RNA sequence: CCCGGCGAGGGGAGUGAAAAAGAACCUGAAACCGUGUACGUACAAGCAGUGGGAGCACGCUUAGGCGUGUGACUGCGUACC
RNA sequence: GUAACGGGGCUAAACCAUGCACCGAAGCUGCGGCAGCGACGCUUAUGCGUUGUUGGGUAGGGGAGCGUUCUGUAAGCCUGCGAAGGUGUGCUGUGAGGCAUGCUGGAGGUAUCAGAAGUGCGAAUGCUGACAUAAGUAACGAUAAAGCGGGUGAAAAGCCC
């Protein structure tokens, strides 16, 4: 019973959230939010409300029971960059690309 | 194309390939290297090589049994669906009517069926006479026919 | 909204020569 | 059809004794390599190594002839500032015998992966003897 | 100061490969009041080696 | 008449990339390395299709000399001797025949060796 | 109806012929970025190809050394314009 | 860095002299294939067919072909029992290619035979748009300067007190 949750558009390059998104891949549920409590990166709070969203999506949907649940995808794909401009010297210009993520979780008791 | 011809930038020094032209037709907008103009795709033919391509289309349509010749052709009331009787008796259906005069009656009918024409031998051309499966000619449009090509 | 349009961008271009520095020099 | 190849999951490699007393040098590396090699076997395929393994007693004893043992310069460099360093045949024989054979048939063996795999299966010694003695091989005259 | 050639992403691979966090494994548990917490830091209660310590 | 190339030149990129499959890197990835990758492949096919029949001779003369060996006498007079007792059977047979026949062999030993006598 | 900062985003239900038609909305290529299985790689040096070519994994080769994938070793080999 | 036999190595595995043996190219022979030319002159517009001989190519000359877009036969036919596009398979052409379909896609689609060209890109520091790289690297823009307690607040170094 795979069920998904996805944080698409997170202000975050893909990079970032992957070092975080590594930790916890193929973890049981209980013992990923632990990690993820005590990961000191902004990552950790992106995708830990995800993970709480789909441990939420199981229980109240379908799936239940806290316990049977492992990490058995995650995946942290590119958003769309929003394109901006910063001011160097001697008058040039140069691009800034905000980047972004989709951030996405699978669950299953199974 | 409209626009102005100032240099977008430099003959040298900038890093950027040489520019001359915001209009020129290797840049986005104001192609058209070779625009068209309005021109006249008429061609000459020959007074005798029309005419000579007259006879041997004719003498084939009468090879091939499309050419169909009568005493008279003419219909009553200016009705397509008399007309439309009439081709159904006679077996026709997809056809090329020529007749001695421009008959008015025969005209008007005609002109709401698809599969037939009609015409005065005087306002015949080489590719009506192949572009229809049949084609019917009375008495007098054959004489006038033949004097025209003789 | 989420218009997500701020920028013109426009932009800028530099010219032309700040540096000019030799040398061979002849 | 196809032509038969060598597989070194099959194939039988054996065991040999040889005595380099009295013989000449590269003369007898030669046979070495050709042996190491396997190219006295029908079922010899140049990709595979079909060869045989080939203990050496008595390296301290191989000869040359003329004024090598004398003459004959090994060379080699460190890799280093002036890393050009020297010695003799005979200083060689004396500092560790073993090393000629060793560099003779390593010079003659194909250069590569494959080839210093055949190079494995030659075990020389200076002595008179072996701790293969388990490994039951026969004597070669070669 | 510049590259001749574009760098590889099996390169780029190769050069993140010690990238990879730490997990911390050792979170402890306090005796009275039953928390996990990082060991030698007190606890979300304010409990710290079974005794309360702070208030809050 | 404008024409748009967009159906046309996909189609022609695709050929090319197809023929890289297993190339390293850009040269299965990117037209323009692929394309010089593909050529390549090709020039090198056609040379080794006459250096193909060079190698196996090779092999067949370098087995058939150590089988000749094997029963005492060099490939060179082992092959004089076959000519002289007219024997015609090639060395892709001969090979396969001293990997498989070990006794067959030696009889085109004696064979050769009778004429060369 | 849920998770969710009376958030943005989701996950459900429902509308909908079809939401992988759901407001960065017909179809929807590659570059580029991703996850998943198969094989390969920490003693082996170079226009990374091609000629051989062991081993392993699939599809039975659905009885017969057949299709695919991967492909250690080795032979030939200095990209284009 | 030996380094002026390519290397191991060689009293001969070096010269000289005779002799026989083999390897060796895309050379020549074989078998299998494709093409271009003349001469017999069956046929006898020709289409064939036996023989003889040629098929390394820069600038360029000639001779053949493929494919797209469009107009005509074009109220000619295939279409919701699934078009074009996409992405996949299968065969055959000497090549441009061509034919055969699995899954998305969800409206259009076009034998043959004609005709006309905005007619076929990889290089022009070619034009526009996306996306790499270096790289999660450099920097966060006075060397005037902060530290606690409350507060609100999902969360306080920067916000009130």
């Amino acid at each position: 019973m795979e069920t998904i949750a996805k944080h698409r558009h997170a202000r975050s390059s893909a990079q970032k959230v992957r070092l975080v998104a590594d930790l916890i891949r193929g973890k049981k549920v209980s013992q990923a939010l632990d990690i993820l409590t005590y990961t000191n990166k902004k990552a950790a709070v992106l995708v830990k409300k995800v993970l709480e969203s789909a441990i939420a999506n199981a229980e109240h949907n379908d799936g239940a029971d806290i316990d049977d649940l492992k990490v058995t995808k995650i995946f942290v794909d590119e958003g769309p960059s929003m394109k901006r401009i910063m001011p160097r010297a001697k008058g040039r210009a140069d691009r800034i690309l905000k980047r972004t993520s989709h951030i996405t979780v699978v669950v299953s008791d199974r | 194309v409209t626009g102005s011809g100032k240099k977008p930038w430099r003959q040298k020094g900038t890093g950027r390939a040489r520019s001359g032209s915001i209009k020129s037709p290797i840049w986005r907008s104001g192609g058209v290297t070779f625009a068209a103009r309005p021109q006249d795709h008429s061609q000459k033919v020959n007074k005798k090589m029309y005419r000579g391509a007259l006879k041997s289309i004719l003498s084939e349509l009468v090879r091939q049994d499309r050419l169909i010749v009568v005493e008279k052709f003419s219909v009553e009331a200016p009705k397509t669906k008399l007309l439309a009787q009439k081709l159904k008796d006679m077996a026709l259906e997809d056809v090329l009517i020529i007749t001695g005069e421009l008959d008015e009656n025969l005209f008007l009918a005609a002109r709401n069926l698809h599969k037939v024409d009609v015409r005065d031998a005087t306002g015949i051309d080489p590719v009506s006479l192949i572009a229809f499966d049949k084609v019917v000619m009375t008495a007098d449009a054959v004489k006038q026919v033949e004097e025209m090509l003789a | 909204e989420q218009k997500l349009i701020s920028e013109e961008d426009l932009f800028s271009t530099p010219v032309w020569i700040s540096q000019a520095q030799g040398i061979r020099a002849g | 059809m196809k032509t038969f190849t060598a597989k070194p999951e099959t194939v039988k490699r054996d065991w040999y004794v040889v005595d380099a007393t009295g013989k000449t040098l590269g003369r007898l590396a030669t046979e070495l390599a050709r042996r190491l090699r396997g190219k006295h076997k029908a079922e010899y395929t140049p990709h595979v190594d079909t060869g045989d393994y080939i203990i050496v007693l008595n390296a301290d004893k191989v000869a040359v002839t003329g004024n090598k043992r004398t003459d004959k310069v090994y060379y080699h460099h460190t890799g280093h500032i002036g890393g050009i360093k020297q010695a003799t045949f005979e200083e060689m024989i004396a500092r560790r015998p073993e090393r000629v054979i060793e560099i003779a048939v390593k010079g003659m063996l194909p250069k590569g992966p494959l080839g210093r795999a055949m190079f494995r299966k030659l075990k020389v010694y200076a002595g008179n003897e072996h701790n293969h003695a388990a490994q039951q091989p026969q004597v070669l005259d070669i | 100061a510049v590259q001749q050639n574009k760098p590889t992403r099996s390169k780029r691979g190769m050069r993140r490969s010690h990238d990879a966090l730490t997990a911390v494994t050792s979170l402890s548990v306090d005796k009275t009041s039953g928390e996990k917490h990082l060991r030698h830091h007190i606890t979300a209660d304010g409990y710290y080696r079974g005794r309360k310590v702070i208030a809050k | 008449a404008r024409v748009k190339r967009g159906v046309i030149a996909r189609a022609r990129h695709k050929k090319i990339l197809k023929q890289a499959k297993g190339y390293y890197g850009a040269r299965s990835r990117v037209y323009r390395v692929a394309f010089q990758a593909v050529i390549k492949a090709g020039q090198y096919a056609y040379r080794d299709r006459r250096q193909r029949k060079r190698q196996f001779r090779q092999l067949w003369i370098a087995r058939i000399n150590a089988a000749a060996r094997q029963n005492g006498i060099s490939y060179s007079k082992f092959i004089n001797g076959l000519k002289k007792a007219s024997v015609e059977i090639d060395r892709k047979i001969l090979a396969d025949i001293a990997v498989f026949d070990k006794v067959a062999f030696t009889a085109l030993v004696e064979k050769a060796k009778a004429a060369l006598a």
